[PDB]
């Protein structure tokens, strides 16, 4: 019942910001641009130093013309409107946002520990207690997001950053959407798509719980439950309704994953009468103190190396691209609310 | 092994979202 009351106040705070979003809270020359931390189809994320405070931030830069060509206008508006309104310990904080003639900018907290992706690939796989620690944070985050009628739709290790306390920060809200009914957009990452997305059905927040199953599997096995050289081959595996588990998976882990990687929506955990509690009370989580996880009181399985402020040694190197801003405003009407 | 198959595959790097 206290979770219920906690979520009620969270929704009151969210809706205030959802209905009156922050806008134009900094400008580009408030920052020095240091180094690219990551890229994507839209767009790139740069380490920046805020001149007036000396704080470092991670600045996502989107080219408005590219956003238009990729038909991501509404998604980009979703991303910023949602990110500026949410507030949860495991969600990266949006500190500033603004736009200029050419680009959109979202300035987020810099999370120096690197992507979970990097650590997972290097180490091979996480122990089940390690994976469970991370998984518990995603469970709580989706409980929070779903209570706000938000679907996240892009869970993967690439989007989970490890902070200096060893806890997760979720990044990349590019496909997040506030929706009370079903929705239909084919989006996500191939390995993580639920069957109902691939099959062009209307779908709902249950796709995030499927994606959680993929994430737990990949953390504990070191590889995804459905992988191939091409996405079409991955989709055929996803919709087949068959999953194979490594022999070192515990019985409890396999049982949890069978209920998350469940094609049948009337049986998939997270989606049933008991909601998230079917997950929180599962035997695999028996050792998890959910309040202590939320409070960040649990000892983390590992603390990323910290070589100082502004150091990026936990991130890959990327080819550096200039930030060109045209003398003419592009796509002004499309992004007027950004 | 399944691990060896994954490691030899073309999708062990960062995965892009579908658009
Ligand atoms: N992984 S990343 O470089 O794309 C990224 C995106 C958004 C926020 C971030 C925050 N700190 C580090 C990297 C960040």
């Amino acid at each position: 019942e206290s979770v219920k009351e906690f979520l009620a106040k969270a929704k009151e705070e969210f809706l205030k910001k959802w209905e009156s979003p922050s806008q134009n809270t900094a400008q580009l020359d408030h920052f020095d641009r240091i180094k690219t931390l990551g890229t994507g189809s839209f767009g790139r994320v740069m380490l920046v130093k805020h001149k007036e405070t000396g704080n470092h931030y991670a600045m996502k830069i989107l080219d408005k013309q590219k956003v238009v060509k990729l038909k991501q206008i509404e998604h980009t508006l979703n991303e910023k409107r949602i990110l500026q309104a949410v507030n949860f310990p495991f969600l990266v904080k949006l500190e500033f946002s603004f736009k200029d003639n050419s680009n959109l900018y979202m300035v987020m907290e810099y999370v120096p520990g690197g992507e979970m992706f990097s650590h997972l690939r290097r180490i091979g796989r996480f122990s089940e207690p390690h994976a469970r620690f991370y998984a518990a944070q995603i469970v709580l985050t989706f409980e929070y997001l779903h209570s706000l009628d938000l679907i996240y739709r892009d869970l993967k290790p690439e989007n989970l950053l490890i902070d200096q306390q060893g806890y997760i920060q979720v990044t990349d809200f590019g496909f997040a959407k506030r929706v009370k009914g079903r929705t239909w957009t084919l989006c996500g990452t191939p390995e993580y798509l639920a069957p109902e997305i691939i099959l062009s059905k209307g779908y709902n927040k249950a796709v995030d719980w499927w994606a959680l199953g993929v994430l737990i599997y990949e953390m504990a096995a070191g590889y995804p439950p459905f992988f191939a050289d091409q996405p079409i081959q991955i989709y055929e595996k996803i919709v087949s309704g068959k999953v194979r588990f490594p022999s070192h998976f515990s019985s409890d882990l396999k049982d949890l994953l069978r209920n998350l990687l469940q094609v049948d929506l009337t049986k998939r955990f997270g989606n049933l009468k008991n909601g998230v509690n079917d997950i929180k009370n599962h035997k695999w989580f028996a050792t998890t103190d959910w309040i202590a996880i939320y409070q960040r009181k649990v000892e983390a399985p590992f603390i990323p190396k910290f070589k100082g402020p502004g150091d990026t040694s936990n991130f890959d190197d990327y080819e550096e691209e200039e930030i060109r801003v045209s003398i003419n405003e592009k796509c002004g009407k499309e992004f007027t609310e950004f | 092994t399944t691990y060896a198959d994954f490691i030899a595959s073309g999708r062990t790097g960062r995965r892009n979202a579908i658009h």
